[PDB]
RNA sequence: UCAUAGGAUAUGAGAAGGCAGACCCGGGGAACUGAAACAUCUAAGUACCCGGAGGAAGAGAAAGCAAAUGCGAUUCCCUGAGUAGCGGCGAGCGAAACGGGAUCAGCCCAAACCAAGAGGCUUGCCUCUUGGGGUUGUAGGACACUC
RNA sequence: GUGGAUCCUGAGUACGGCGGAACACGUGAAAUUCCGUCGGAAUCCGGGAGGACCAUCUCCCAAGGCUAAAUACUCCCUAGU
RNA sequence: AAGCAGAAGAUGCGGAGCCGCAGCGAAAGCGAGUCUGAAUAGGGCGCAUGAGUACGUGGUCGUAGACCCGAAACCAGGUGA
RNA sequence: GUGGGUAGGGGUGAAAUGCCAAUCGAACCUGGAGAUAGCUGGUUCUCUCCGAAAUAGCUUUAGGGCUAGCCUCAAGGUAAG
RNA sequence: UAUCCUUGGGAGUCAGACUGCGAGUGAUAAGAUCCGUAGUCGAAAGGGAAACAGCCCAGACCGCCAGCUAAGGUCCCAAAGU
RNA sequence: AGGCCCAGGCGACUGUUUAGCAAAAACACAGGUCUCUGCGAAGCCGUAAGGCGAAGUAUAGGGGCUGACGCCUGCCCGGUG
RNA sequence: GGGAUACUACCCUGGCUGUAUUGACCUUCUAACCCGCCGCCCUUAUCGGGCGGGGAGACAGUGUCAGGUGGGCAGUUUGACUGGGGCGGUCGCCUCCUAAAAGGUAACGGAGGCGCCCAAAGGUUCCCUCAGAAUGGUUGGAAAUCAUUCGCAGAGUGUAAAGGCACAAGGGAGCUUGACUGCGAGACCUACAAGUCGAGCAGGGACGAAAGUCGGGCUUAGUGAUCCGGUGGUUCCGCAUGGA
């Protein structure tokens, strides 16, 4: 509230929406993926390990 | 007295220019030649 | 009582990078025929809100 | 004076009323206040009033949750999350499911059909009390074949 | 346990209109639950839901009941802090 | 965390969950790039100039009556001819 | 005189806004309720360091509030002043 | 000469007054009002102008029975030149 | 155990009223007029049963206005009802 | 005269009768609903309640919905500046002076304007030049229209004032729509919100041979937040899926 100037959020229009439909994909980039041995096999399972 | 045209276009539909026009001086629908993004070219525009 | 954020700003403003907040442009709900174009797309694009407001403004959108 | 109302007699560790200003359900139900006024909204289904029982009450075994090599009664706690939403889209209001824990109980009817007795007869169209007759969704039970 | 000719599987009920209530949800794209008035089905080839609604697909069988424990609370009483 | 053991404790178990390490766009989505845009142009946005989390004190804020006293007044329930 | 009735979003009233238990333009008591109060009053031990403003803009705003200016503290940039 | 910028934490302030000078309004009236600019008070005690916030001189870390001085003053009250 | 007289407003009069500032020219009043109501009258209290009106019946009730008595009570239905 | 439509069985050119349904005017009764009507009984009872008679009667009342009326009643609103308030005046934007030779700077200080207009009163290309006066000339002049001379700007510049403008920003002619899209290095101003300029880049133009100009008016006014809703396009999402 500033003293019954019409605020600033009130001044500013809205946005876009948000889907229910949201795939967040884990993010891992390539400095990460070299901490595991050479030759070996990745899942999902031995990342959460 | 001015009244707003939204003008529009033959050679494609969508068309979005707005003008003034005076409806003594021009009581005929008015037309122009201009350029619309979606054609890329200059083409011919009426109004609604 | 764990703090309400605040809807009406959430639903106006994003959280960018480095802290700072993404905000649309005023003037840019139905009157067009009367402004220069010029104004009107650089009234398009977005911008980010000041320094001063953005001291008032911190508290209420902590939780993004 | 068909017969009922009503009336009379007897039998009833029957009810009422209180209570812990607590806790739970219902019925009824505000304003101040906030919105820097105010009517939508908020306060709040709060206080208060009424009715009822319990030592806990409500709820409870899917016309569910959900979208997968799927879970399988309720309830309650953490999480979801101040998220999705709702809102003079203001002020504010505001979830649920998935996951983890406490606890863990699943059952009984009505209907079909049979048996008698229960009469009206318009000979089962209905009696009413037993037992079989049974509680079921990629259907089950009556129905003909099983201890 | 098998078979499945035939019978049953909760009617003024679901649901709809109108006017309200509760669902976080203020009628809104408004599902869902209940109230009052009026209307008003289906019967297993049958119905209901999956947030308007319709088709496919999935789940389920309402309009009948009962049900302990995890739960809430102290006028009390005991022993303590 | 809830919870389970444990002197109303510490501590042990308990990875569900929470926050970062990646942003860009309303989104589908893409990705150290993304969006806008016809554009390999320009511009915006963290680039590249890699620390957060958990807890304690302190300062401040929010919601609670929130720094202490003060109304006239409103509503509900009762009590009085 | 005695015994009765009329109860406060009311009753009464040969009518004044009178009276309804010394109280009446809405009686008294309790609860909501620590109502709210941009207003007035108050705010309790010491020293050291630094040290303001009474302006602009906007406001159902004028004795109120927010931002900017002015102050303090801390970390950087360092030599811009 | 050393104070300037950026960021962050925490404020109070939105009633100012007077004296100069430059303007308004006023009757070139006001200890009037409203501006710009400078100072003081505000938030600054000490000396002077009798007493006195804004005038003049000058800034209080304490102590001394030390000196020199600014405004102002030196017959006395009352310190200093009848 | 009466002062009196002469005039003039105002109110016909006796009456009533602001307990606790105002007894008055204020209110009431008999009279007048307008208006509603055919009796489960109208009007009023109450949600409603019940009542009051009224164990009454347009010569009776309710409401509005004016206020003994004497003389009178003109014009306008454009507006509102 | 165009198809004179003379032996499918046309729609009816639209007419009516008999059949099954719907609304008002009608009269009735049981039969609902009602009776502060009467007789009997419950019952020594003016309550109600059983029978009977009667009267009304599908009306009423009552329930739900709807419209009108409705200070009888309830919650509220009724702005601010103000040389005390009320009354008067004003509230936004643009121009000048006040303004103290940068910018800024108040008052219920002093003067005006604005809530438009212009399909050309734009953009380019090309070409000019005023107002006034003197003298002649008729209708004709105080000025209508010509001719000469003087004439820095007195005239215009759409409109208020200010600034600037005759190398046009003033006037005239041709063509045309740049009064384009995507932008934008930077820069002013500013509490924020806002507002303003801007070279140059890309695509496609217009004018001109070209250089080059053009993202409206000669500059400054001619105008409003957000929410909500309408309209057009969408390579966006759309609650199991596919659509909506």
């Amino acid at each position: 509230f500033e003293g019954g100037q019409m605020p600033l959020f009130q001044r500013l229009p809205k946005r876009g929406f948000t889907n229910i439909n949201r795939k967040e994909y884990a993010v891992v980039n390539l400095d990460k993926l070299n901490g595991f041995a050479e030759g070996t096999e990745v899942t999902p399972e031995l990342l959460l390990e | 007295m001015r009244v707003n045209i939204t003008l529009a276009c033959t050679e494609c539909g969508e068309r979005n220019y707005i003008s003034k026009k005076n409806k003594r001086n021009n009581p005929d629908r008015v037309e122009f030649k201009k350029y619309c993004p979606r054609d890329k070219k200059s083409t011919l525009h009426r109004e609604t | 009582p764990k703090m309400k954020t605040h809807r009406g700003s959430a639903k106006r403003f994003k959280k960018t990078g480095s802290g700072k907040l993404k905000r649309s442009h005023a003037y840019t709900s139905h009157l067009f025929a009367n402004k220069s174009q010029k104004q009107k797309r650089k009234l398009r694009k977005s911008s980010v809100v000041s320094a001063g407001d953005f001291k008032r403004i911190k508290q209420m959108l902590a939780n993004i």
